[PDB]
């Protein structure tokens, strides 16, 4: 490919990209809810 | 890979249901109600196909068929596992009743009686057994529970779409 | 469902009758169209029994359809003319429009 | 298809240029775009 | 009211009358278990589970 | 939500606003042919006596120019 | 139609435009080609103002549709005559007339499955439809429309 | 949030990166996806400054409107542009310490 | 497709199936089918069909049309289908058929 | 006064939405045979149709993303060559979209700020029979000429 | 198997082909209705639910075209019962009756009716000695689907489509609610008893019991039992056949003279505004005076027939019905110089009509309104054309808003109702002022929305 097609290919590669879906904020939210249940239920 | 990439489009509603797991048909003039369903579905890590009905080639075929599956003319509509979930009043009810997890992930709704939203600590029965001869109200000295507090005046909400 | 040759036949006959009734005759209050459409269908089948042609059969059934629509138009015009000349008979549309305009004149009297 | 011969070329060009004139007792046809163009008179001056 | 009376006479002759199937119908619906077109098997289970609760 | 109120006639509609619907020029013409559509049909309708004020904002500067309907600069 | 051109020309006097079209037609006929059609579309106001040889922006322009059947080398000669004309501001060369657009770059199975005579035998107005053209107009030509449209004004003449 | 961080508190590379984000945002704010641009009223939009963290892990574009009652007309659509801002940073801005989260 | 193109170049009616509807006709009927239906000059059955079993036998005109098909038309239609109006691919296929006339074992 | 206007004008209950529609619905119900791409789009995706080009473009005249406006793979090529060929000879502007509001299916009302989908299921067939004041004088003149032709004829 | 046979049979004896004889048509309608109900309860018998038939043994009569009256009897066994044993022998009886109707029609082969006779003999031998067994349709199942999908009669029109048909008339001298009681309860639940060949008759209500005072209509007074109407139509069916026949003959004898006058004088249409019995004399007078109108300059002009000798400004002339031959020549010499003026006014009126119709349909396509009415008011064609072109000019400016609730109408005074669907405009209205008004409504709505969002 030439320069124009290579630039358009990397533009389409950065535009349509499949990210890594790692459930991190839901893990921390479940940990927060468990800590709230412990702190409410036991003093 | 073996075939060039093509955008999917069809004039039939069931062609969308048989293809995707979760389909949503929105309009561009309603940006808030589509954003709450985007927050709920992406919270449970579910792949979702959002179809903006503004600038579509089969608007009047799709606007007619969405009136048959859902009797209300309300957009957006969530469609999971070839079934109708509904608008925001139906999605927020399943999130409140803790049913939105198994609807989005496994395509079924819990038909279990009783609510799991009003729980104290862990969930148990705690009086779900049938009482002999009824008479739950004629015991006037019965255990009423912990004292519940209620607001005097409504505090000003931060946004009209904060919820 | 429907037979596909009958589907193409009804498509051609509907597309050719739409231009005759709307742009040709300028006749929009046509009543009981299913009997002219079924008689031109059965006339096409009668012409396909002997097997004359395809386009000429459509021309002949369109001429018969035009004659039937013109005869129905003249019958409706004759009946409307004799209903307006005597002054004794009044159709139902005139009745509901009279009972609507007198109701609105009484609403003007309410104001 | 009605082709234009070499002898009937100038007359066809003069007939096509006289399609949009100011004085005409006939309705003017629409263009290829579907829009009525500007009418003119003789010698090509735009009205 | 008469067919409601013959329902309670059949169950009072066998056992003492237990008011537990009426409460179980509210917490357990018919379509949750899978018995929509079988009302007879649904009510046969509700008094079977209801008398099993009072033990 | 709610519809705006009803106007019954143009003679007091001329007094309710700063314009009038019925034109009083009485333009008598016979153009039987189809009318010529504008190039920009879906636009603000700029009449002849309307001044275009252009405000150009920057980080350290802000410029204000006023042009006529025909593009003549009114003030520097 | 083998070739089509949309000539944008300067609104000069009638004699100058007639001389320009006559020179274009005699360049077509002198190279052994045939004119299918030539139609004037009047003076229209384009969305972009083209510049002439002396760099003056023209607000008005005349559009002329010219359908020809010429061989490839002679079409190149006539195209270099037309594009270097003093009156012609712009002229696009329609070369997608025998084969429809979207066959060569579209589906590879639907490449040799078309018939070039279906588009070659008809005119340019039957390939590229104007907004006024529709299938009802083409069905009206074969439906004996003379005996049917005589009663279309029987309702408006009395009111 | 309660306060806004000063330009003296952040890194000089953070100030340069935020200046590049401000330049490319004020330049091409009309070059958004057209299905969001048909609803954004650009007459009220004002992008006053861009702030960033010390290693540009997040960027905070600070904005307001001329009329405040139009703010809720410009609030959700501007939040539909976060991926477009990220792609604009990937395309237009070189020497980016991190591909930032837009806020 | 590179074999279907040469099959369309060589054989006459390989595109047309027994249903007499092309793959481009079934999706674009207003562009492929004829717009007007004329009851006039029906040409009938070709009795000269033995001379042209393949399109390499008739390269004197455009679209491999034989000279027996061009009888009732005026000189403008016959001139628009002449050798001077052929495209580059048709001229190259005519050059190919010139040697195919000379060196083929069968037709 | 006049007598042909009485026999020419017919009294209507409702006029129509557009005066052809009931004939079209009857012939479409017979055409489907039930008991009681588009053919003109690819033909009009050309340089001479500025509206059919503009019904697939955005407000600034450029292209929509593929997830928002999906199309047939030949229709996008027809659109992309039709826009360039119409821009080249000045039948289309190089920047802008002069037929954009003509193409939007979902339009808000004049007294509303956004479009709501609850307006689609209106189906107001004039259940209370609203008679306009411009029709009432026409009805009164019709019945006055009816009485005038009853008195003489 | 039997598709070609039943196809040719329903091609021969269908009532839609018999238009020269109305009695043969209605007898064929009765016969195909009886045959449809016969095959209906036969399919019901094979389905499982057995009901007593409306007729056990009866002769059915059809009419044939020579391109010939075919009568066939249907007989039932004397031991008939709704039991399971008689559900098999009744299929062979209707199969023998249908093949007996097919044999006399001379449209089938002898081989296929021998095949059906062999099938029925095999079933009659198989019902006695019990066997076991573990598909193409018979004569019955082919006949029911050839009746339903191809050769069905058109269904009876409802009363709702008869309201807008101008076929339901009434004389108001009884009362409004007497006509309401004669319509509502006597056409909804009693229309099923009404005949299908009756449905070509328009219905008046009046004082008397008669079979017509107008051309091709029938009247029916105050509330009736349906058996009274059934005995009424069984008493004078010849008169209601002859009235329909003379109405169709009257319309055809009008239109053949109309067509010959349109083709001979090169005009488009003849308009009438008088009694047609008075118009026929003028029509035959102009038919005898046909070449003299070509000798004069009266051509390519649509002709109206009124009572006063006059000429309208849109190009049509008005000729009185009462006119003799010796007065016809000074009448033609009177209006002879006014004829090219009427021709140019007629062609200009046609051009303005097609121009305003084109502008109205372009306004309907661009803006998509609730409905446009420019033909309500008595105005000149210049006012209507100017109003349509002014609406077409502001078409793209009204495009961001939907007007499917409001009606654009021509008016002598502007009436902008938003609670109702009315937008009434004069012929000379400034369109940019209307665009400014709608933009003022839009900015007041957006200011109301902004103040509502800022108040909360």
């Amino acid at each position: 490919v030439n320069k124009q097609t290579q630039k358009y290919r990397t533009k389409l590669r950065y535009r349509f990209r499949q990210p890594s879906v790692v459930p991190l904020r839901q893990t921390l939210q479940q940990r927060h809810n468990t800590i709230l249940e412990v702190l409410r239920r036991r003093r | 890979s073996a075939t060039r990439w093509l955008p999917f489009v069809s004039s039939d509603l069931k062609d969308y249901l048989n293809r995707y797991w979760a389909v949503m048909f929105t309009v561009g003039a309603r940006p808030i109600e589509t954003g709450h369903i985007r927050h709920y579905v992406s919270w449970y890590c579910t792949r979702m196909k959002v179809v903006l009905l503004d600038h579509h080639v089969y608007v009047e075929p799709l606007r007619q068929q969405l009136q048959e599956a859902s009797r209300t003319p309300e957009l957006p509509l969530l469609f999971v596992n070839k079934k109708l979930v509904g608008t925001l009043r139906d999605v927020e009810l399943l999130e409140r009743e803790k049913k939105l997890k198994d609807v989005l992930h496994f395509g079924f709704e819990w038909r279990v009686g009783g609510s799991v939203a009003a729980t104290n600590g862990q969930k148990s029965l705690m009086g779900a057994l049938p009482a002999p001869y009824g008479d739950a109200e004629f015991f006037r000295g019965r255990y009423r529970g912990p004292p519940v507090a209620r607001p005097v005046v409504s505090l000003p909400t931060l946004h009209p779409f904060a919820l | 469902t429907l037979s596909p040759e009958r589907v193409a036949l009804r498509d051609e006959l509907a597309r050719k009758s739409r231009l005759v009734a709307s742009e040709g005759m300028r006749y929009y209050n046509i009543f009981w169209v299913r009997k002219p459409l079924d008689t031109m269908e059965k006339e096409y089948y009668e012409l396909k029994r002997r097997g004359v042609d395809h386009g000429e059969a459509i021309r002949k059934v369109l001429q018969g359809f035009y004659s039937g629509l013109a005869v129905k138009k003249r019958v409706a015009a004759i009946q409307a003319e004799e209903a307006k000349l005597t002054g004794r008979f009044i159709t139902m549309r005139e009745a509901t429009v009279v009972l609507g305009v007198l109701a609105k004149l009484h609403k003007e009297q309410l104001t | 298809i009605n082709y234009v011969p070499h002898a009937q070329l100038r007359e066809h060009i003069d007939k096509e240029l006289d399609k949009y004139v100011a004085g005409k007792n006939e309705p003017y046809p629409l263009n290829f775009v579907g829009q009525m163009p500007f009418l003119e008179d003789g010698d090509g001056n735009i009205v | 009211e008469a067919q409601a009376l013959v329902q309670r006479t059949l169950e009072c002759i066998s056992r003492p009358v237990s008011a537990a199937s009426r409460q179980l119908s509210r917490t357990i619906t018919a379509e949750a278990v899978g018995l929509d077109n079988a009302p007879g098997h649904y009510t046969n289970f509700l008094e079977w589970m209801g008398r099993l609760t009072e033990t | 939500a709610v519809p705006p109120p009803r106007v019954l006639g143009g003679d007091y509609f001329k007094t309710r606003f700063g314009y009038s619907l019925v034109k009083n020029s009485e333009m008598t013409q016979g153009p039987v042919d189809y009318s010529q559509l504008d190039m920009w049909g879906e636009m603000p309708r700029y009449t002849s006596d309307m001044v275009f004020l252009y405000l150009v904002s920057r980080r350290r500067n802000t410029y204000a120019v006023a042009y006529t309907y025909e593009g003549k600069r009114i003030l520097n | 139609v083998f070739y089509s051109f949309v000539l944008v020309m300067k609104p000069r006097q009638r004699r100058f435009t007639s001389q320009a079209l006559r020179e274009i037609g005699v360049a077509v006929y002198s190279n052994g080609g045939l004119i299918r059609s030539i139609t004037n579309e009047g003076i229209m106001r384009p969305y972009s103002r083209f510049r002439d040889a002396d760099n003056t922006p023209l607000t008005y322009a005349r559009y002329i549709i010219l359908q020809l059947d010429m061989g490839e080398e002679e079409m190149g000669k006539v195209d270099k005559i037309i594009r270097e004309h003093q009156d012609v501001l712009m002229a696009l060369k329609l070369n997608n007339l025998e084969r429809p657009v979207g066959i060569r770059s579209g589906n590879k199975e639907l490449q040799a499955a078309y018939f070039p005579l279906d588009t070659f035998t008809r005119l340019e107005e039957e390939i590229n439809w104007s907004p006024q053209t529709s299938a009802d107009i083409y069905t009206q030509l074969e439906m004996n429309w003379k005996e049917f449209s005589r009663t279309r004004w029987s309702s408006f003449l009395r009111n | 949030v309660r306060l806004l961080r000063h330009e003296s508190s952040m890194s000089p590379s953070a100030r340069a990166f935020s200046e590049r984000v401000a330049y490319h945002l004020r330049r091409s704010l009309k070059a958004c996806p057209g299905h969001i641009a048909e609803h954004i009223d650009f007459t009220q939009l004002i992008i006053q400054e861009v702030l960033g963290s010390r290693r540009s892990k997040e960027i905070y574009i600070v904005w307001f409107t001329v009329d405040p009652g139009a703010r809720f007309e410009l609030e959700p659509r501007l939040h539909q542009l976060n991926h477009w801002v990220q792609q604009l940073i990937i395309k237009r801005v070189k020497r980016r310490p991190h591909i930032p989260r837009v806020t | 497709p590179v074999q279907k193109k040469r099959q369309e170049q060589m054989l006459y009616g390989v595109n047309i199936p027994e249903t007499r509807q092309m793959k481009f006709e079934e999706q674009h009927p207003l562009l492929a089918g004829a717009l007007r239906k004329l009851e006039g000059q029906p040409k009938g059955f070709p009795f000269w069909y033995r001379k042209y079993p393949t399109r390499r036998h008739a390269y004197e005109y455009r679209f491999s049309i034989p000279v027996e098909m061009l009888d009732g038309y005026n000189d403008d239609v016959k001139k628009a289908l002449s050798k001077g109006m052929m495209s580059i691919q048709e001229k190259q296929f005519a050059q190919e058929a010139m040697y195919m006339e000379r060196y083929a074992e069968h037709d | 006064g006049r007598e042909g206007w009485l026999f020419g004008q017919q009294v209507q209950l409702h006029y129509h939405r557009f005066p052809d529609e009931q004939l079209i619905t009857n012939l479409s119900r017979w055409r489907t045979g039930e008991t009681v791409p588009s053919p003109e789009v690819y033909m009009k995706l050309n340089y001479k149709n500025p509206a059919t080009i503009s019904r697939f473009l955005t407000r600034t005249g450029h292209m929509y993303p593929a997830d928002i406006l999906p199309l047939n793979p030949e229709a996008v090529v027809k659109l992309r060559v039709a826009k360039a060929q119409a821009i080249r000879i000045g039948l289309y502007p190089r920047f802008g979209n002069p037929f954009w509001f003509r193409s939007q299916k979902f339009r808000p009302k004049a007294y509303q700020e956004n479009y709501d989908p609850t307006t689609y299921s209106t189906k107001r067939t004039v259940e209370h029979f609203a008679y306009n004041w411009v029709q009432t004088d026409r009805i009164r003149r019709y019945f006055r000429e009816l009485e005038a032709v009853h008195t003489s004829g | 198997m039997y598709k070609k046979a039943l196809h040719s049979f329903f091609l021969k004896v269908h009532p839609d082909f018999f238009h020269h004889n109305r009695s043969q048509q209605t007898v064929n309608e009765s016969s195909v209705a009886r045959l449809n109900e016969l095959l209906s309860w036969a399919k019901a018998f094979k389905s499982g639910h057995l009901q007593p038939p409306p007729s056990s043994s009866f002769t059915l009569t059809f009419y044939r075209k020579p391109d010939t009256i075919i009568q066939s009897t249907f007989e039932l066994p004397s031991n008939f019962a709704p039991s399971d044993n008689h559900r098999g022998t009744v299929e062979r009886a209707v199969n023998k009756f249908l093949r007996d109707l097919l044999r006399r029609a001379a449209c089938i082969d002898s081989v296929t009716e021998s095949i059906s006779e062999a099938e029925d003999a095999t079933a009659a031998r198989a019902e006695a000695k019990p066997l076991r067994r573990r598909g193409p349709k018979s004569l019955l199942d082919e006949a029911v689907e050839s009746m339903t999908v191809q050769w069905s009669l058109t269904p009876a029109p409802t009363l709702q489509e008869l309201i807008e048909a101008d076929q339901i008339l009434f004389s108001r001298d009884l009362s409004p609610l007497q006509s309401a009681a004669a319509l509502s309860t006597l056409q909804r639940h009693l229309g099923e008893l009404n005949y299908s060949a009756w449905e070509s008759m328009p219905v008046i209500v009046s004082n008397q019991f008669s079979i017509g005072d107008l051309t091709g209509t029938i009247t029916i007074p105050w509330d009736f039992t349906p058996e009274q109407f059934h005995s009424f139509m069984a008493h004078n069916e010849k008169g209601v056949a002859r009235c329909r026949e003379v109405a169709i003959q009257y319309a055809s004898t009008i239109e053949q003279l109309i067509a010959e006058l349109c083709t001979a004088l090169e005009l488009d249409d003849i308009l009438v505004s008088c009694s047609h019995q008075d118009a026929l004399r003028l029509m035959e007078l102009l038919h005898r005076n046909r070449e003299l109108l070509i000798q004069y300059g009266l051509s390519k002009l649509t002709l109206e027939v009124g009572n006063r000798h006059a000429t309208r400004a849109n190009g049509v002339v008005i000729i009185n019905c009462s006119l003799t031959s010796e007065q016809l020549r000074p009448w033609l010499k009177a209006i002879s110089p006014k004829l090219p003026l009427q021709q140019r006014l007629y062609e200009l009126s046609k051009q303005m009509l097609e121009s305003t119709l084109w502008h109205l349909k372009e306004f309907r396509t661009m803006v998509e309104p609730g409905g446009v009415d420019a033909f309500s008011n008595d105005c000149t064609y210049a006012e209507r054309l100017q109003w349509s072109k002014e609406l077409f000019r502001i078409g793209p400016s009204l495009a961001p808003w939907d007007w499917s609730e409001m009606t654009f109408v021509l008016s002598p005074d502007v009436d902008i109702d938003w609670a109702n669907g009315l937008l009434a405009l004069p012929y000379n209205f400034d369109g940019d002022a209307l665009v400014r008004y709608v933009e003022e409504v839009q900015q007041e709505a957006k200011s109301r929305k902004r103040e509502e969002l800022l108040a909360a």
